[PDB]
């Protein structure tokens, strides 16, 4: 038989890289029981247009699964939320392989969607293990209001009430809002001397401005924060010495594709040693019933374990997200960005340099100075 | 301008006939002269290619939305057109009126319905009210049942009763599955009320294995919310005798009477912008060409949208675009297969009509008890 697959991709060279890649899949293991396809289309500024022209490229195969990238970004968040609506109606499992919105993750707006790299909210693993390893035990946290930051409350506290630490002085403040020293003076007469940022690439220049003025930079404070705080607009007012971190191999939007087809390979040959494979329907219009095994593609493809991946070990979690990912620590010295250590899974392992604390010491500076005048 | 869709018919064209011409029919203070656009065959295409067809012309001022139920993809749909072309719309059926809780940051959808947790809230005032104060809870793995879970907990801590639950049980009841052991976890089983949460597909599952399991009986009573039942009015086989549901107060109408309501709140709701600010807000909704950069003045005609009363009832929305505090009632299945209003729940206390629930018995024959007497006393 012919089994047919599509995808969205944004360079006609990466289309084409991506037409070889299904190639070299197909004569890994592939033999005359069943061959595949690939089929192809670009973005387009109008997200109206993109949902018309998806099932453009549905009326046109048998399309079983469908891959979907954002290499240019004027919206990194709606770009793609066409393909997974228009797809989701029909139970279309769709594959995304770079966004990093934390709104995806709730699987009762978004009936299928799978990723190949974790999201933002699964950032905090890292920062809470580094507290047990540096023995950190008083933080103050600085979040936003929008979904995407909430998730890392939530993300944080469970983690944390496992053993009853229960961190302190949980500060809010409306995204896109400037002048935050009315908050950071709030922030000023804690014990505790240790922040952790999470916000977007244009408020992080902001407080770390509205900083500049309070000496919130100064030394025996420490900061540390995430992968967005620090690339942008706001690497420039950076502070030196923020700790902070990246991802191994994300934004490569290369690596992926062949990691992304192995997987998708492995599954369909796995599910069609069974039992009435109805295939999904032909046409966008003139269908009003869903793909009456779509959920068991999605079943199975959740457990498919993948070995020679390109970036790694490659899984999926209950929710549906790559489990066991990498992620390398940054640290900032003399404006210029340089690796201390990496994060593998479940533990870190740092060596080779010594940590330049913001202060310019060479000691690791505690928090939790009691302060001796009392209220 | 406002105008109305519909998505689903097994044809009442007279009925939609009957809504071309009256551009006099209500007496709402404004120019309510409606355009009617049918659609046959709800999909993605047809959807999305239809609704900006009529928007792109006449500069209608907000949508009025009705279609059938058990279809759930549809929601999101609407949702994300609205995102866009920055237009007001009301969804009035069955359909679309299961609550999404993650809205779009600049969308207006304003949904009409209850939220899940607004439905266990009056559950509880009819598990109390008999003094039952013992359940267990079956949910499948449906998308949003960990939502659900986290409601019983919680309400159960904002309240003042032991609440002694004993045990939730969690069983895959789609089309195929193992079962035995869904019949293990089944046949160990004791309590007198269960809570379960399900579709429709699974319900006729579950309660097919309900009756081989011996958990169907006089001995035992059933909860569901609103999304487990069947359309409205004709219920499958193998639903038992005595189910409770809690339904919004809109449960037995007509739906010309529905449309007249979803037009009186963009009606009111427009009016009332023209005594505060004034002159008729600026209607405009426009598909792919250049759509919403930036909302400046719709987004100040939201608010004024969301209070409105009309004929004695109070239709305030919450940022979550649900309803707050509507009038909702309880239903039940007696002994005929149908629908019976049982209780009304209005003002925040829960009224009843069944001092004691009539407990029925394998074939109808009331079954009543020794040991249960009714005393008559005076101040
Ligand atoms: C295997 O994949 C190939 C390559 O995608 C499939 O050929 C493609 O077939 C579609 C359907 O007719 C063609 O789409 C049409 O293209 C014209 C070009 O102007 C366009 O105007 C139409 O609106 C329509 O979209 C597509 O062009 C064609 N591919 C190429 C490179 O020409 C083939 O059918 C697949 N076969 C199986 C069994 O999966
Ligand atoms: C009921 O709804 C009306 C309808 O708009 C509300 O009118 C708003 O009133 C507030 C009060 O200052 C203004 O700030 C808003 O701008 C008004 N809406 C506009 C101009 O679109 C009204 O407030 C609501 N509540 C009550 C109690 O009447
Ligand atoms: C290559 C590598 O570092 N693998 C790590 C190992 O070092 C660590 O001991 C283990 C659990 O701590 O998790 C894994
Ligand atoms: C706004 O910024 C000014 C800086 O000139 C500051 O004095 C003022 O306190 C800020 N506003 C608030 C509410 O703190
Ligand atoms: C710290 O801030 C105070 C006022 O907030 C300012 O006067 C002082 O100069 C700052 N410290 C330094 C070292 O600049
Ligand atoms: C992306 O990943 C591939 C494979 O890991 C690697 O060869 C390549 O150098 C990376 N970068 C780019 C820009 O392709
Ligand atoms: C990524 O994590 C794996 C897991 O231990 C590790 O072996 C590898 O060196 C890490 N870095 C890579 C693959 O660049």
């Amino acid at each position: 038989k012919i089994v047919n697959i599509g995808a969205v991709l944004s360079t006609r060279k990466h289309e084409q890289m991506f037409r070889e890649a299904v190639n070299q899949a197909n004569k890994r293991h592939g033999s005359w029981k069943i061959q595949l396809n690939a089929t192809s289309v670009t973005h387009k500024p109008n997200a109206i247009q993109m949902a018309l022209s998806v099932c453009e490229d549905l009326i046109s195969s048998q399309v079983y699964a469908i891959l979907v990238s954002h290499p240019p970004t004027p919206n990194d968040h709606f770009t793609p939320t066409p393909v997974s609506y228009t797809a989701g109606f029909y139970r279309i499992p769709v594959l995304g392989l770079t966004t990093r919105m934390s709104i995806y993750s709730d699987k009762s707006i978004h009936l299928s969607f799978l990723r190949t790299v974790p999201p933002y909210s699964h950032q905090s693993s890292v920062w809470f293990e580094m507290m047990r390893v540096y023995s950190w035990n008083h933080i103050i946290l600085l979040v936003s209001d929008d979904h995407e930051g909430r998730a890392a409350q939530k993300r944080l506290e469970t983690l944390l009430e496992e053993r009853e630490s229960k961190a302190e002085k949980v500060l809010q403040f409306d995204p896109g809002t400037k002048n935050v020293t009315a908050l950071l003076m709030e922030a000023k007469e804690l014990e505790a001397r240790v922040i952790i940022l999470s916000a977007s690439e244009d408020d992080a220049a902001t407080v770390y401005r509205a900083a500049a003025m309070l000496n919130m930079t100064g030394s025996g404070y420490v900061w540390l924060v995430g992968e967005r705080e620090i690339s942008g607009n706001a690497l420039r007012y950076a502070p030196d010495g923020i700790l902070g971190l990246q991802l191994i191999n994300g934004k490569n939007e290369s690596a992926h594709i062949s990691d992304a087809v192995g997987v998708v390979a492995q599954a369909v040959h796995e599910l069609l040693e069974k039992e009435n494979i109805t295939d999904p329907p032909r046409g966008c219009v003139g269908n009003t019933n869903i793909w009456k095994t779509g959920p068991l593609f999605k079943r199975v493809l959740m457990s498919s374990k993948y070995a020679d991946g390109v970036t790694g070990r490659v899984e999926f979690n209950e929710d549906g997200d790559r489990k066991f990912a990498n992620y390398s620590i940054m640290n900032l010295q003399n404006r210029k960005l340089v690796q201390v250590g990496i994060y593998n899974g479940t533990h870190v392992i740092p060596n080779d340099r010594k940590i330049i604390w913001p202060g310019g010491e060479t000691e690791k500076p505690r928090g939790y100075q009691m302060s001796t005048r009392l209220k | 301008t406002v105008a109305v869709v519909f998505s689903s018919s097994g044809p009442p064209q007279a009925q939609f006939r009957a809504r071309l011409t009256p551009q006099s029919f209500l007496d709402l203070p404004l120019e309510i002269q409606p355009l009617t656009v049918g659609v046959n065959t709800t999909n993605p295409s047809s959807l999305l290619t239809q609704i900006c067809g009529l928007l792109g012309a006449a500069h209608v001022h907000g949508i009025v939305f009705e279609d059938n139920v058990d279809t759930e993809a549809v929601a999101q749909i609407l949702d994300f057109i609205s995102s866009q072309t920055h237009v007001p719309i009301l969804s009035i059926s069955g359909g679309s009126a299961v609550v999404l809780t993650p809205k779009e940051p600049g969308s207006a959808f304003l949904q009409l319905g209850v939220s899940l947790e607004q439905q266990l809230q009056v559950l509880f005032k009819v598990l109390e009210e008999y003094d039952w104060s013992a359940f267990a809870v079956i949910t499948s793995l449906h998308p949003g049942h960990a939502l659900f879970l986290e409601g019983v907990r919680a309400v159960a801590d904002a309240s003042h009763v032991s609440w002694r639950l004993l045990d939730v049980v969690t069983l895959e009841l789609g089309p195929g599955g193992p079962r035995a052991r869904t019949q293990r976890l089944l046949r160990q089983l004791d309590a007198p009320v269960f809570v379960a949460y399900c579709s429709r597909e699974e319900a006729e599952v579950l309660f097919a294995e309900a009756a081989q399991a011996g958990l169907v009986g006089p001995g035992h009573v059933w909860l569901v919310p609103n999304l487990a039942l069947g359309s409205t009015d004709a219920p499958p086989a193998t639903f038992p005798v005595g189910l409770i549901s809690v339904v919004t107060e809109s449960w037995r109408l007509s739906l010309r009477q529905k449309v007249r309501d979803g037009v009186a709140i963009l009606a009111l709701g427009a009016h009332s912008y023209w005594r505060q600010h004034g002159t008729l807000p600026a209607p405009a909704g426009d598909c792919r060409v250049h759509p919403g950069p930036v909302s400046p003045a719709r987004e100040a005609f939201y608010r004024h949208l969301l209070n409105v009363t009309w004929e004695g009832r109070d239709f305030s929305f919450s940022p979550g675009g649900y309803l707050v505090q509507p009038t909702m009632v309880v239903i039940a299945l007696n002994r005929h297969r149908l629908w019976e209003m049982v209780g009304r729940w209005e003002h925040g206390v829960l009224y009843m009509k069944y001092p004691v629930w009539p407990r029925y018995s394998a074939s109808l024959q009331p079954v009543v008890d020794s040991r249960h007497l009714t005393v008559a006393t005076l101040e």
